[PDB]
Parts: C-alpha cells; sequence; structure tokens
C-alpha cells in the first residue's frame, strides 16, 4: 500500500518567486503521480499527470519532475490563481485503490503583524436558555499557528471549547481566530473571573484579555 | 458544454440510505471511466468508488467496501451512486469525477470534477439559528443551527470591510454554530447603531437584531 | 422433494496459476522487428492479477469486457513482447495508421484481444542510452497480420540497387532508439505486450478461473 508523504507541511512565499513542493511516495511507482490544485471551496482541477505532463488548460509556467519515490512540482512565478492548497495522488494494487496526500497550503509573505486580542463576556441572553458560551477572539495575526488557553481560577480548560480560524483574507493577507467555550449553567455560576490567554510568535509575552463578572 | 453537475445533496439519519446522481454533458459518457471522491469537512480528498467506461467491473474504497453501489446508465448519460449502512463519518462533499484517459482501463487520474454535493448525517432535525449577542470590535455569535448554509450581513450588508464570518463547526449536540464580527473605530462606539441581519434560507428564519452595549 | 431456492452450488475446486509473470516480468524483451511471441496453453488464465496491478500504463482491451472475459474461456492465447517509442503507444490498435502500422507491426483488424503496455524507464535505459532495441524504416509494402521479417535486404530509393554495403542512399533498414534517462515523457521507452485470443476451430480448449464459494451442507436436491 502506497501512503503519500508530502513536504514541506506548508509553504509561505511572495508572488513572482519559485515555489517547489515535494511528494515522496512510500514505494516506487515509476512515472505515475498527479497533482491537484484546490482553492478554498472551489473544485479541484488536475495539473500534472504522469508527473511531467502538463495537462490541458495549464499555462506553461507549471512544471513537475520525478520518478520512483521522488516527485516534486515547481512553479516559476506565483500569481493569485495559485495561492491555494495542493495534493499529490497515485494508485495502488493491494488492496486496489487510490491514495491522496495530506495537502500543502500556500501563504503570502507580508510584514509580520501581531494580533489584536479581544474577549467577549457571555451574555445574559444565553442564560435565558440555560447554557453559557464565551468567545475569545484573536484578530489580524500571522503565521497560522497560535495558541489560546482559558483561565478560571488558573484552571486551564481543554477539550471544552472549539476554535475556528478563517482563511486568509485578500486585503491584508491576515488571519482571524476565535474560540467558543460551551458551558453548563452550573459551571457558569461557579466563578466570576473569566480570562483568555494568547500565545503567538508576534507577541513578546503572553497576552491576557479578561473580565470579572458572573 | 464539457461539464459534470452533481445532484442529490442532502441529510439522512445513520443506518438509512441515500443515492446520488451525476449528470454528464459535452462528451461521450460511455468512453471514459467515472470516479466518486468525497471531501469530508475540513479534511483532504478520499477516493470512494470507480467504474470502468463500460461499467463491467468496479472498485470501492475499504471504508465503503460492501456498503455502496456504483453504476452508470448511459441511456440518460447519468452516473449514480447508492449508499447503504451510512455512519457519521460519511458526511462529505461528494465530487463525482471523470477519468483522464480515453478508453483506457488504468483509471489513475481524475481530470475533471463535479462541483461537489453536500451530504450530511445526524439525528438532529432541521432547526433555525439562534443569533446571540457579542479599535473596538463586536458582532453576533450564531448558535445551535442545522443544516448549512447561513449568510450573515451587517446592516443588511451596508458594510463589508474588516468583517469576518467564521466556518461552521459541529458540536456534540448535533448542531452547528459560528460567529460574525467586525471592527469599528473606538470613537464610533456610541455614535453609530449596528444591526446584524442574518439569513438561514432552508428554514427561512429571518431574524435580525441590534447590538447595543 | 424440492426446497426453497438458495441451496444451489458451484466450484468443482481447482488451482494452478500460469506464466504471465514470465512474460510481463521478463528481464529483457526483444525489439520490435524481432518482436517476441509465445504460445500459452493448458493453464488457468487469471487476469484479476493483471488488472489490479497498478504498475501498468495505458492498459486497454478491445472486443470484450475483460472482466466478462474471465468466464469466457479461449485457447491458443499467444502473447507478444516488444518495446515502442513513447508517443507511438496508441498507434498499436486495430485499423490504425502511422509508422509501426506499416513497417514494423500490423495488428489484424476486428481484433478482439488485449494491448497492455507500460512505462519502464527505471530499467530499460542507462547513461547514454541502452542501444539494444532497433526498428525498421523501410519495406516494400504493408505487413500482414502477425508476421515477422528480420533481414539485411534493403530498400532502393533510386534505381541502382545497393549491393549490401551501406552508402549515401542505401538506407540500411534498422535504426535504433535513442533513449535517455532525462528525455521527455513522449520519448520514454514503453515496454509493451499484446495478447490475442485465437480459437482457430480447435477442440480441447483450456479454460480460466472462476473464483470460489464456501459450502453449506445438510441441504438436499440442489447442486
Ligand atoms: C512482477 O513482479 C512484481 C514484483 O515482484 C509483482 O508484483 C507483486 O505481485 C504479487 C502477486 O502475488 C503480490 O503478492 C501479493 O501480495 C498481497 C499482499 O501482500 C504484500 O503486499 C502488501 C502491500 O503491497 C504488504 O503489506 C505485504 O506485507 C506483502 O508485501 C511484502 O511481504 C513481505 C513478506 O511478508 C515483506 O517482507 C515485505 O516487507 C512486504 N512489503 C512491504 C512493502 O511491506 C497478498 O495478499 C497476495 O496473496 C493473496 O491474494 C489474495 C488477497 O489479495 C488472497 O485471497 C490469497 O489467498 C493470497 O493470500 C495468501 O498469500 C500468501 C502470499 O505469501 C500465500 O502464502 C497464501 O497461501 C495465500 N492464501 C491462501 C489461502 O492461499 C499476493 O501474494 C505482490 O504484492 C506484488 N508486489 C509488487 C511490489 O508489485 C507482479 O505480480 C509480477 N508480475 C506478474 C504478472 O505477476
Ligand atoms: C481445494 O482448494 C484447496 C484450497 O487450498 C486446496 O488445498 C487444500 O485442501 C485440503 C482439503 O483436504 C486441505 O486439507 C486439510 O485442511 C485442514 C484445514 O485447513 C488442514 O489443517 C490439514 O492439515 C489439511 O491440509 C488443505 O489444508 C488445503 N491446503 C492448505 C494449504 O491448507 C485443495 O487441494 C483443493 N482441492 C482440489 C481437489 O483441488
Amino acid at each position: 500500500e502506497i501512503v503519500l508523504t508530502q513536504s514541506p507541511a506548508t509553504l509561505s512565499l511572495s508572488p513572482g518567486e519559485r515555489a517547489t513542493l515535494s511528494c515522496r511516495a512510500s514505494q516506487s511507482v515509476s512515472t505515475y503521480l498527479a497533482w491537484y490544485q484546490q482553492k478554498f471551496g472551489q473544485a479541484p482541477r488536475l495539473l500534472i499527470y504522469d508527473a511531467s505532463n502538463r495537462a490541458t488548460g495549464i499555462p506553461a509556467r507549471f512544471s513537475g519532475s520525478g520518478s520512483g519515490t521522488d516527485f516534486t512540482l515547481t512553479i516559476s512565478s506565483l500569481e493569485p490563481e495559485d495561492f491555494a492548497v495542493y495534493y499529490c495522488q497515485c494508485r495502488s494494487n493491494w488492496p486496489p485503490g487510490i491514495t491522496f496526500g495530506q495537502g500543502t497550503r500556500l501563504e503570502i509573505k507580508r510584514t509580520v503583524a501581531a494580533p489584536s486580542v479581544f474577549i467577549f463576556p457571555p451574555s445574559d441572553e444565553q442564560l435565558k436558555s440555560g447554557t453559557a458560551s464565551v468567545v475569545c477572539l484573536l484578530n489580524n495575526f500571522y503565521p497560522r499557528e497560535a495558541k489560546v488557553q482559558w483561565k478560571v481560577d488558573n484552571a486551564l480548560q481543554s477539550g471544552n471549547s472549539q476554535e475556528s480560524v478563517t482563511e486568509q483574507d485578500s486585503k491584508d493577507s491576515t488571519y482571524s481566530l476565535s474560540s467558543t467555550l460551551t458551558l453548563s449553567k452550573a459551571d457558569y455560576e461557579k466563578h466570576k473571573v473569566y480570562a483568555c490567554e494568547v500565545t503567538h510568535q508576534g507577541l513578546s509575552s503572553p497576552v491576557t484579555k479578561s473580565f470579572n463578572r458572573g | 458544454q464539457v461539464q459534470l453537475v452533481e445532484s442529490g445533496g442532502g441529510v439522512v439519519q445513520p443506518g438509512r440510505s441515500l443515492r446520488l446522481s451525476c449528470a454528464a454533458s459535452g462528451f461521450t459518457f460511455s468512453s471514459y471511466g467515472m470516479h466518486w471522491v468525497r471531501q469530508a469537512p475540513g479534511k483532504g480528498l478520499e477516493w470512494v468508488a470507480v467504474i470502468w467506461y463500460d461499467g463491467t467491473n468496479t472498485y470501492y474504497a475499504d471504508s465503503v467496501k460492501g456498503r455502496f453501489t456504483i453504476s452508470r446508465d448511459n441511456s440518460k448519460n447519468t452516473l449514480y451512486l447508492q449508499m447503504n449502512s451510512l455512519r457519521a463519518e460519511d458526511t462529505a462533499v461528494y465530487y463525482c469525477a471523470r477519468d483522464l484517459a480515453y478508453r483506457d482501463y488504468v483509471w489513475r487520474y481524475f481530470d475533471l470534477w463535479g462541483r461537489g454535493t453536500l451530504v450530511t448525517v445526524s439525528g438532529a432535525s432541521t432547526k433555525g439559528p439562534s443569533v446571540f449577542p457579542l479599535t473596538a470590535a463586536l458582532g453576533c455569535l450564531v448558535k445551535d443551527y442545522f443544516p448549512e448554509p447561513v449568510t450573515v450581513s451587517w446592516n443588511s450588508g451596508a458594510l463589508t470591510s474588516g468583517v469576518h464570518t467564521f466556518p461552521a463547526v459541529l458540536q456534540s449536540s448535533g448542531l452547528y454554530s459560528l460567529s460574525s464580527v467586525v471592527t469599528v473605530p473606538s470613537s464610533s462606539l456610541g455614535t453609530q447603531t449596528y444591526i446584524c441581519n442574518v439569513n438561514h434560507k432552508p428554514s427561512n428564519t429571518k431574524v435580525d437584531k441590534r447590538v447595543e452595549p | 422433494r424440492v426446497q426453497p431456492t438458495e441451496s444451489i452450488v458451484r466450484f468443482p475446486n481447482i488451482t494452478n496459476l500460469c506464466p504471465f509473470g514470465e512474460v510481463f516480468n521478463a528481464t529483457r524483451f526483444a525489439s520490435v522487428y524481432a518482436w517476441n511471441r509465445k504460445r500459452i496453453s493448458n493453464c488457468v488464465a487469471d487476469y484479476s492479477v493483471l488488472y489490479n496491478s497498478a504498475s501498468f500504463s495505458t492498459f486497454k482491451c478491445y472486443g470484450v469486457s475483460p472482466t466478462k472475459l474471465n468466464d469466457l474461456c479461449f485457447t491458443n492465447v499467444y502473447a507478444d513482447s516488444f518495446v515502442i517509442r513513447g508517443d507511438e503507444v496508441r498507434q498499436i490498435a486495430p485499423g490504425q495508421t502511422g509508422k509501426i502500422a506499416d513497417y514494423n507491426y500490423k495488428l489484424p483488424d476486428d481484433f478482439t484481444g488485449c494491448v497492455i503496455a507500460w512505462n519502464s524507464n527505471n530499467l530499460d535505459s542507462k547513461v547514454g542510452g541502452n542501444y539494444n532495441y532497433l526498428y525498421r524504416l523501410f519495406r516494400k509494402s504493408n505487413l500482414k497480420p502477425f508476421e515477422r521479417d528480420i533481414s539485411t535486404e534493403i530498400y532502393q530509393a533510386g534505381s541502382t540497387p545497393c549491393n549490401g554495403v551501406e552508402g549515401f542512399n542505401c538506407y540500411f533498414p534498422l535504426q535504433s532508439y535513442g533513449f535517455q534517462p532525462t528525455n521527455g515523457v513522449g520519448y520514454q521507452p514503453y515496454r509493451v505486450v499484446v495478447l490475442s485470443f485465437e480459437l482457430l476451430h480447435a477442440p480441447a480448449t483450456v479454460c480460466g478461473p472462476k473464483k470460489s464459494t464456501n459450502l453449506v451442507k445438510n441441504k438436499c436436491v440442489n447442486f
């Protein structure tokens, strides 16, 4: 069974430069691996099949190379149609099937910009329905990786709050994050200080946004 | 006219069945092989099934081995795909796909893709969203809604810049939620009134509320 | 006497797979003009190993769905072995023109057989090219179906015959492929085979697999 190994996990670069991805297949496949380009929400379209053939509808700026268990795609000059995710796929015999990769996301260089942290205390409106929810919002940060921790009596709560990140907006090439903790009303009354901690590459020290109510 | 258009997107309970269809057009249906690839929410592509250009022999992934049926009826130039014994993981965007090769049996590349149809599974029943409250930023958090999609706007879309609408996520209760926010100048805080207008078309629950500190 | 349907049964069990690895996995094939061929008989022809091996490249078969073939049993299986230029692969088909179709190989028309080919660059090449494969450029007319010619007799473009020794216009028939480990996809060495299923009014055929099923006993009258 062939299980595709993709490197680097992600790419971040300015347009106009040379972007080279690697897909090292687990075991030899001769000449058979193909590349798929998916913009967020759009329909994936084949780019390369046979690992050096430039499929139709592909401007000549797209090049790929490799055979056996080394396969890499190169792009000479990135323009916004190409800042997307990208996959490598190939096929298998035992059990017969097809293996895709894990995916490789593309990001734009710009001036590294630290977050604006906000915290949104729970509203009494939700209390009318017997549930408590609190959202901690991180704004205009880069790179994607970041970290959020709740503190209620210094207790770090994990597995109880769902964090979502929007995809890179066009205008400023930035990200936004926000994580909503869901809590039983009883866990709402049990304490009065609620605080959120942010830790990110753009921050010299952890950044705390908090409030005292309950 | 060389396109595929999928069909049959929907919601069903676990243990029951659904059958989808893909419409083909612009090309000879009975000369190319067809695949079904499913894109689970927030994850990568996972091949599901294939069919030879004459549908005489077919292959299925392990996760659906013995549970799904792939078949093509060239009479209407429609591809189909049945499901049996659906479980929770099966939620996905099913992209019907086209083989690359003309009259070849290899079936190794996907050269042309249907737009992808939502398919979702849960025991929850359709229920409208509960939009809830909350320089300086603010917005409304939208809670406990099922199924998708929900389209948010500020002042019926009067403003769009510095606006974030966040992906829906699934919580254990069987519903979805998200939130929508925007940053405003601090000085604007009391000067200007903000009303968040949100639509959820399938239940047509048009509820709109002002945000006031 | 009789009973509800389900009790019917199959599989007068046998086994003994046969030399299809020994043709697909040969260490070396002969060239086009010297295309190899061999009789295969008195075996079960298991193609379910052929399909699902995901190491073939441009695998098609005319005239019958192969999966439905596996029940239909033929005899005198005779299958080929040779190698072709990267582009030329498609041209080995019934009723097709080109360069091979005239002077190196002609497939019989209305051919219900298989053409299985592939890419092989990892072994059929070396630094500077493995000059062990040659092809013909000239011949007096078209070829018949499934016949060979290896010869030092040459075409005469002009009037005066070339007396054996190559000259400016003798056009010595055989020229070699130049394969490089870096050349383009269209120029890769495609190692290919072909099967034909000829039952030439020939009793005592030899048949193929019919995979299995698992017995259930103590149920009468149905077989
Ligand atoms: C040209 O040459 C090619 C390469 O030499 C060759 O490809 C090879 O083709 C053979 C065809 O038989 C094929 O063998 C099969 O293997 C099946 C799965 O086992 C493999 O492969 C998987 C994934 O590839 C690995 O996970 C396995 O570990 C094993 O690979 C290796 O195993 C060795 C020894 O353990 C390890 O040291 C290696 O590390 C390991 N590789 C890796 C990468 O880790 C196997 O299931 C097949 O047999 C069964 O077929 C059916 C299921 O598909 C069953 O119904 C059937 O009963 C068979 O089950 C048993 O198979 C046993 C095999 O030893 C028998 O002893 C048992 O008797 C039998 N059961 C019964 C009841 O009888 C099959 O053996 C190779 O995988 C394949 N490899 C490659 C790289 O291509 C081509 O076929 C050649 N050409 C032609 C025309 O043949
Ligand atoms: C029918 O197909 C089978 C499939 O391999 C052929 O193999 C052998 O079948 C015999 C049947 O008597 C098995 O004999 C016994 O099986 C038991 C249980 O498996 C085992 O414990 C004994 O030691 C003994 O071998 C035999 O196991 C089986 N082969 C293997 C490797 O297990 C059989 O030859 C086929 N029959 C005909 C008539 O073609």
